[PDB]
């Protein structure tokens, strides 16, 4: 009916290709797929040590174990941003 | 090449019975005709060549380390370690590191700064695995300019081929320490 | 195009040789992540508080300001910190660092749009930027001098971390 308003930049990333665009990426767009799947590797390393440092949980917990656990499911979407770069070319 | 189709590249079959993969092409340094089991099929040829020039260039540095280590051990290396070396000297040097001793933290930092410079040079891996201008092995690291001609072909072969006898040589030092300890020069004499 | 600080590696897009110190180093792509004026800023201003942070280690070195030294009594360098947050000087700070950083966001804002050079803050009250040469020339130095003073500074701290002595008190035995 009336116009539905949408944040300034918002662009059509509709695809029934094999991949999306790098668009869906946002600020990613420009990332090769190669330095996607090598953090995606480091972060899932990263993650997966921190929080079996943490898994024995305390009431004094490491803040910086706990800052590097949020990226093993970090890790998750790196490599499929890294399936979109590689299947976008890139 | 550097004697091409005669020391290395066209026509040379190394295996007679089996031959190598018609898709290991003839144009690499090193290329003599050498495998049998077909290995390069289930990798990137890029891949396979950086890591085999990085797996030799390692062995290299780590046999000219195990000799020198037997002859010259620097000052002061004898108050941390003592008279291990080898496999050994790795294992204590953690053990310091875990036993609190503040002065013996020198794989923390090899692992450091390596493990930094490969973090840093990984791009180098991904453009060439890419197609792009950078062949497998060439950081453009050449301070002294010395096979900045055609000089720098004979030298390609002799690295690889180095490469795989260091390769070879580590292996030995390493696995004859695992029977009897003592190193390199002390199991020679 | 190879960069020129690492030349085995693709000359990275974000990058054009036009601002100061630019040689072309981003071997993780950084820049195409972010705005490169954000980068840019958050760099200059990095820099510019390490560089008042390394010249400030010397200092306290050198001298202490007249009371300080009952107050902190021989506790040098980032032990200070602790125990002024318990007296009232790093409150104070905080509070008209923010007041100057609340218009710094303003001046970010404005660097977004397109409208603002990164850390360009029109703050020149002796005139020195007189030629449009010395200028380049203090753009460098600038940007050279707060990486150098941002290496230096945790260079400073952690050395102080090890030992407890300081950045002059180190040198002095
Ligand atoms: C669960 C999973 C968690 C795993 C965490 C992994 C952390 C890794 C982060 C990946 C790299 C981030 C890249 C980045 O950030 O990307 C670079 C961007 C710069 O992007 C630029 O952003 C521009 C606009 O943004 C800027 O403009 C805005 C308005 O000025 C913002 O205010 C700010 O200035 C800045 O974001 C345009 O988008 C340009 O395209 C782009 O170049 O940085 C930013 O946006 C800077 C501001 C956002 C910083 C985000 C990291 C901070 C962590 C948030 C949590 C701490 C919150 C602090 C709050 C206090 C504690 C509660
Ligand atoms: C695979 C490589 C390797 C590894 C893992 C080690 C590991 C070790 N060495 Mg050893 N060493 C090596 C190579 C290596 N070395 C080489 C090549 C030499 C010279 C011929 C030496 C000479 C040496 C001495 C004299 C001593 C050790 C010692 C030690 C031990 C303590 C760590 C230390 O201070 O090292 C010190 C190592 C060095 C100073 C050598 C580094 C020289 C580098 C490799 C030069 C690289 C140049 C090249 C252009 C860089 C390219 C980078 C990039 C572009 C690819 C440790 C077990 C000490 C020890 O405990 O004795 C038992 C000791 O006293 N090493
Ligand atoms: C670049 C190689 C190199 C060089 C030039 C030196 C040189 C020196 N070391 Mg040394 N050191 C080295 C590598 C090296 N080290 C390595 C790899 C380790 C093991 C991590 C040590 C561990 C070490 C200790 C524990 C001590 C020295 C000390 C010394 C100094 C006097 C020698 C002595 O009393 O014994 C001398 C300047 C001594 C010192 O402090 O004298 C200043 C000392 O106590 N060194
Ligand atoms: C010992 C055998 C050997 C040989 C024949 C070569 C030969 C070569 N290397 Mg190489 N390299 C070696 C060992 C060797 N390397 C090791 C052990 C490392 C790890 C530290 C490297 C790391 C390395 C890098 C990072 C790069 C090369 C490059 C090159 C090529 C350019 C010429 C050059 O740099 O001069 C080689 C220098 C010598 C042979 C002098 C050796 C010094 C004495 C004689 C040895 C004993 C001490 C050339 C094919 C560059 C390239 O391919 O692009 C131009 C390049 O980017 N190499
Ligand atoms: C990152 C910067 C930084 C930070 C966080 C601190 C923090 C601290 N300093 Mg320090 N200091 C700094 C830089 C810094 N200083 C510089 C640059 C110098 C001079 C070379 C000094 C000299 C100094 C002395 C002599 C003493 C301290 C002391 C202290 C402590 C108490 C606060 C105080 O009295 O400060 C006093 C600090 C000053 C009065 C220096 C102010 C100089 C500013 C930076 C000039 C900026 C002008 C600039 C052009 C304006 C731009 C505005 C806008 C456009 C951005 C505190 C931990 C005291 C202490 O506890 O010692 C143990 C003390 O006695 N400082
Ligand atoms: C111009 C406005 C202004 C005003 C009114 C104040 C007011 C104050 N500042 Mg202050 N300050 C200002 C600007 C200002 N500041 C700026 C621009 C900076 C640098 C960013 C600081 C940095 C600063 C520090 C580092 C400290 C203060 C402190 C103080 C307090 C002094 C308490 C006392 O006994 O005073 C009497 C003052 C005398 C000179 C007489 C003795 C007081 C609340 C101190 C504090 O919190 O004390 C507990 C303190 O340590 N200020
Ligand atoms: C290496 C030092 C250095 C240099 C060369 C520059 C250069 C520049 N700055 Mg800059 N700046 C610096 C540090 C520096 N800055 C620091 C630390 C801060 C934070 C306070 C700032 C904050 C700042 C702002 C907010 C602005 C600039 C601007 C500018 C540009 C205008 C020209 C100008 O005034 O510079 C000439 C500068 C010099 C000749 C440097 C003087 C060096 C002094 C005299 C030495 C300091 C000695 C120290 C205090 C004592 C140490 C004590 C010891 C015991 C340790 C120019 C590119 C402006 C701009 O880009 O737009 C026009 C602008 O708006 N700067
Ligand atoms: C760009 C490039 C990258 C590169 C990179 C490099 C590695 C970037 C890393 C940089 C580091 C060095 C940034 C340093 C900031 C220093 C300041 C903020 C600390 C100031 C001290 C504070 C204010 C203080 C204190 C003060 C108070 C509290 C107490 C006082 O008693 C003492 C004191 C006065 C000192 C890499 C390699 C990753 C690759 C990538 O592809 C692109
Ligand atoms: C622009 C503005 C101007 C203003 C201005 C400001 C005041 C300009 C001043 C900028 C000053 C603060 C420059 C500070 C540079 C610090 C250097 C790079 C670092 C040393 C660290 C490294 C070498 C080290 C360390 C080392 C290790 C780690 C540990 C130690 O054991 C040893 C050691 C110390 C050797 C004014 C007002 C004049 C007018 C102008 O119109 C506008
Ligand atoms: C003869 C022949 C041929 C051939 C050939 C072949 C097949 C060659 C075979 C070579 C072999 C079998 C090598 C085996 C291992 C060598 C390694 C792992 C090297 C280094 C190990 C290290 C440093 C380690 C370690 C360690 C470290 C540091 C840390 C410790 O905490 C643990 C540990 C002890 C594990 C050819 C091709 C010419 C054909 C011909 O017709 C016949
Ligand atoms: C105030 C306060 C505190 C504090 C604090 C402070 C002031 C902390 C400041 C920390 C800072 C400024 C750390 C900087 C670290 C820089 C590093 C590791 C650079 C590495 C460079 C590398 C690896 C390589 C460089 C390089 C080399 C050689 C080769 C490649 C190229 C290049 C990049 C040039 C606490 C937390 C203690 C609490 C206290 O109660 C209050």
């Amino acid at each position: 009916y009336s116009p539905v308003p949408s944040p300034e930049g918002t662009k059509e990333v509709y695809w029934e290709t094999k991949a999306p665009s790098s668009d869906v990426l946002g600020i990613g767009a420009g990332v090769s797929s190669g330095n996607f799947a090598a953090s995606s590797v480091v972060a899932l390393m990263i993650g997966g040590f921190c929080t079996g440092q943490v898994i024995p949980l305390t009431s004094d917990p490491n803040p910086l174990f706990l800052i590097g656990s949020f990226l093993l499911p970090y890790s998750w979407a790196l490599h499929v941003a890294a399936w979109i770069q590689k299947n976008n070319g890139k | 090449l550097y004697k091409d189709g005669v020391m290395q590249g066209k026509g040379l079959v190394a295996v007679p019975f089996a031959l190598a993969p018609d898709s290991l092409p003839a144009d690499i340094p090193g290329y003599v005709g050498f495998d049998p089991l077909g290995l390069s099929t289930l990798c990137n040829l890029d891949f396979l060549r950086e890591a085999e020039i990085k797996h030799g260039r390692v062995a290299m540095l780590a046999v000219t380390g195990s000799l020198v280590q037997d002859v010259f051990q620097f000052p002061g290396v004898d108050k941390v370690i003592g008279n291990a070396k080898m496999i050994g000297a790795h294992d204590k040097f953690i053990a310091g590191a875990h036993a609190g001793d503040t002065r013996s933290f020198a794989m923390h930092q090899i692992i450091f700064w390596v493990g930094l410079l490969e973090v840093l040079t990984m791009p180098a891996l991904f453009e060439t695995m890419n197609g792009g201008p950078r062949q497998p092995g060439d950081f453009k690291f050449d301070p002294l300019g010395l096979g900045k001609g055609d000089k720098l072909a004979r030298k390609q072969l002799t690295e690889i081929k180095n490469g795989r006898l260091a390769m070879i040589g580590v292996g030995g030092m390493v696995h004859h320490y695992l029977l009897t300890g003592k190193g390199p020069l002390q199991f020679l004499a | 195009a190879m960069s020129d600080s690492v030349p085995f590696l693709k000359q990275p897009e974000a990058l054009d040789g036009s601002m100061a110190g630019d040689v072309g180093f981003d071997p993780l792509g950084f820049s195409s992540i972010g705005d490169i004026n954000f980068l840019r800023e958050a760099e200059l201003k990095h820099g510019r508080i390490a560089m008042l942070a390394a010249a400030g280690s010397i200092a306290q070195d050198i001298f202490t300001f007249p009371g300080v030294s009952k107050v902190v009594g021989t506790a040098k360098m980032t032990g200070v910190h602790d125990i002024l947050v318990k007296q009232g000087a790093m409150g104070q700070l905080l509070l008209w660092l923010s007041f100057l950083e609340v218009f710094g966001t303003i001046a970010l804002l404005e660097t977004l749009d397109g409208k603002r050079a990164p850390g360009d803050f029109k703050f020149d009250p002796l005139n020195f930027s007189k030629n449009p040469e010395t200028f380049k020339r203090y753009q460098l130095a600038e940007i050279k001098n707060g990486r150098l003073a941002m290496m230096g500074v945790g260079g400073m701290v952690h050395g102080y971390f090890i030992t407890g002595k300081g950045p002059l008190e180190l040198l002095g035995n």
